[PDB]
């Protein structure tokens, strides 16, 4: 499918 | 005609047909009022004879392989309240004649191969409620103005299309619209202010476009607003303080834009906020104390910004906080002890900031914390012994600070700890043998510290993939115990006081791709066994030691070696044993006692001449023709 709504994927060091 | 899947009208003729998940294939009663052929694996075109049932209020063709255009005569059925063509391969433009269906309520075109623009005729559909056409990569053009004429609209989404331009001011007119999803599209321009005129709007998903201008203040007048996802656009300007007037709003993502200004103090008023994501913007100011009134907050991501000040101590007021990322800001003061009262914290990243003082011990009292990333700050003090109290710690990075003293032996209490980086600090004393009790430890970087004493093979967990002890005071000899880390891959001991022979048991480390022994006191002959890890691929640096003798013969077996540096040693003899290594990329033989001829291959003519000059007898030869 087209993907369900999402937040920006979180980034850490 | 009583068959299962058939419904007869009260006048006796066929009314409804229903079929689902019957695993059919191929292509595919003038009173039939509803037709559902769905999950049937059908192919080919929609037969143009679909218009032959003039009584249809519902056509559900969804979830097949059906192909070709949408027969225009499918739009000759004016009793149709529902059209689901979705999850198929249908291509073609959306026919203008679609406007001729006065009674269409729900329209689902999504996940197809469709293309073209959206006809300006959708405005003729006055009872349309759900329009979902997204997941068509070539559906394009501006969103028609006439869309504002669908008065009963509830759901609009065009997500994952090529749709472009600006959302028209027309959107001021949909007063019942709950969800607008246009995300991962070609949209540009500013969000129109008139979107503040949709009273019923709940979710706005515009993320992953290039949207310019600033977030309109009028979004604050949306009393029913819940989710705002604006991430990855060009959005400029200050975050509107009026967003504090949106009581039901539990989710805000502005991540990856150009925003400037302060995190609004009105945010304190937001009782339902679970997640606040501002990452990658130009936002400045201190973190406002009122944000700690946010009781239901789970994720606060404020990282990659200009925020200044101290972490608010009232941060203890958020008891549901799981993830807290402030990295890449300018933050001063202590990491407040009271942060450990958030008992649900899984992850903290405070990296790349100015934080000072010690790391409060209470943080290691966190029972669910798998990630503590404090790297690159001004941190001082000891690493607390309470570090063993932290049961679930997985990824620990303290690197790039001033932390002093020895590494507490309690760190061997941590049975889940995969990754620790304490490099670039002031640490002292020996590496505590208790670390041998970290069952899970695969990555250990201690480089650039004041560490001293003698290494030991019994001090290291056998599961280690990666070890960097470089740039320390470590002395005595490399232990034979080294032969017991069989999963080891990179090993860097460079810039220490280590001495003695290289133990021959290194050959039993079967996984080793990198060995850096550079800059130490090692002596004796490079052992025959060093050529015995066929695995050595990335690098071998023996440079800056006291090694003597000739480059060992088994070296020709390092067929995967791409970099070898033997420079600054007492080595003698020729290099002939190195002349068959075809994958050899970089070779530094300089400052040694080598002599004899090297072939005229393009490799050796690349070696600097001063390189050959620092030796005894090195020169390039010419083969006898
Ligand atoms: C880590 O674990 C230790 C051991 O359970 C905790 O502390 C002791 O702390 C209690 C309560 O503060 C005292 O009554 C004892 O005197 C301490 N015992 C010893 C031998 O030190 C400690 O508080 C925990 N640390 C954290 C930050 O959670
Ligand atoms: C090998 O070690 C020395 C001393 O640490 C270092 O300066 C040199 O760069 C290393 N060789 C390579 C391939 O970089
Ligand atoms: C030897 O050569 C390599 C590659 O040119 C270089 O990076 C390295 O610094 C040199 N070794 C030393 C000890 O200077």
């Amino acid at each position: 499918d087209y993907p369900k709504p999402s937040t920006r994927p979180p980034r850490h060091n | 005609c009583n068959w299962t899947g058939v419904k007869c009208n009260r006048r006796g003729e066929v009314s409804e047909i229903q079929l689902k998940e019957k695993q059919l294939q191929g292509s595919l009663l003038k009173s039939l009022t509803s037709l559902t052929l769905s999950s049937l694996q059908l192919t080919g075109v929609i037969p143009k004879e679909i218009g032959d049932f003039t009584e249809l209020e519902l056509l559900d063709l969804s979830d097949n392989s059906l192909s070709g255009d949408i027969p225009v005569e499918i739009f000759r059925l004016k009793k149709l309240k529902t059209l689901s063509l979705n999850t198929n391969n249908l291509e073609g433009h959306i026919p203008m004649e679609i406007g001729n269906l006065s009674g269409l309520v729900e329209l689902m075109l999504f996940d197809n191969k469709l293309s073209g623009e959206i006809p300006r005729s959708i405005g003729e559909l006055k009872n349309l409620q759900v329009l979902r056409a997204g997941g068509n990569k070539n559906l394009r053009g501006e969103l028609p103005w006439e869309i504002g004429n669908c008065e009963n609209l509830v759901m609009l989404g065009l997500a994952e299309t090529s749709l472009s331009g600006k959302l028209p001011a027309s959107i001021g007119n949909l007063k019942r619209v709950q969800t607008i999803a246009i995300y991962t599209s070609l949209l540009s321009g500013p969000i129109p202010d008139e979107i503040g005129y949709c009273t019923e709007l709940q979710n706005l998903y515009l993320y992953q476009n290039s949207i310019s201008g600033s977030i309109p203040t009028t979004i604050g007048g949306l009393k029913k607003l819940q989710s705002l996802l604006l991430w990855q656009n060009n959005l400029v300007g200050k975050i509107p303080t009026e967003l504090g007037n949106c009581p039901e709003l539990w989710l805000i993502d502005f991540s990856e834009n150009l925003l400037t200004g302060t995190i609004p103090r009105s945010f304190g008023k937001l009782e339902n906020l679970q997640e606040l994501q501002l990452s990658v913007n130009q936002i400045s100011g201190t973190i406002p104390e009122e944000l700690t009134n946010c009781t239901k907050l789970t994720h606060l991501e404020i990282d990659n910004n200009l925020i200044t000040g101290e972490i608010p101590s009232l941060m203890s007021n958020l008891r549901s906080l799981t993830m807290f990322f402030a990295w890449q800001n300018k933050l001063t003061g202590n990491i407040p002890q009271s942060l450990s009262q958030c008992r649900e914290l899984q992850a903290i990243d405070l990296s790349y900031n100015s934080l000072s003082g010690s790391i409060p011990k209470e943080i290691f009292g966190l029972r669910n914390l798998t990630k503590l990333l404090l790297l690159s700050n001004d941190l001082s003090g000891f690493i607390p012994p309470d570090i063993g109290n932290c049961t679930n710690l997985y990824r620990l990075r303290l690197n790039g600070n001033r932390l002093a003293g020895s590494i507490p032996s309690e760190i061997g209490n941590l049975k889940n700890l995969n990754f620790v980086d304490i490099s670039e600090n002031r640490l002292v004393g020996s590496i505590p043998p208790a670390i041998s009790g970290c069952e899970s430890l695969e990555f250990l970087d201690l480089h650039t510290n004041s560490l001293s004493g003698s290494l030991l093979g019994t001090t290291l967990p056998k599961s280690l993939k990666f070890i960097d002890f470089s740039d320390n005071a470590l002395s005595s000899t490399l232990p034979p115990g080294i032969g017991l880390l069989t999963e080891l891959t990179k090993l860097n001991l460079a810039k220490n006081r280590l001495s003695g022979e290289i133990p021959r048991e290194i050959s039993t480390c079967r996984s080793l791709q990198l060995l850096n022994l550079g800059e130490n006191d090692f002596s004796g002959e490079i052992p025959d066994e060093l050529g015995q890890i066929p695995s050595l691929a990335i690098s071998l640096n023996l440079s800056c030691n006291r090694f003597v003798g000739e480059i060992p013969s088994r070296f020709s077996d390092l067929k995967n070696l791409g970099v070898l540096d033997v420079s600054h040693n007492q080595l003698t003899g020729n290099l002939n044993v190195l002349t068959d290594l075809q994958n050899l990329v970089s070779l530094n033989i300089s400052y040694n006692d080598f002599s004899g001829d090297l072939p005229n291959t393009p490799f050796f003519r690349r070696l600097p001449l001063s390189d050959l000059a620092s030796n005894r007898g090195l020169y390039i030869s010419n083969a006898i023709s």
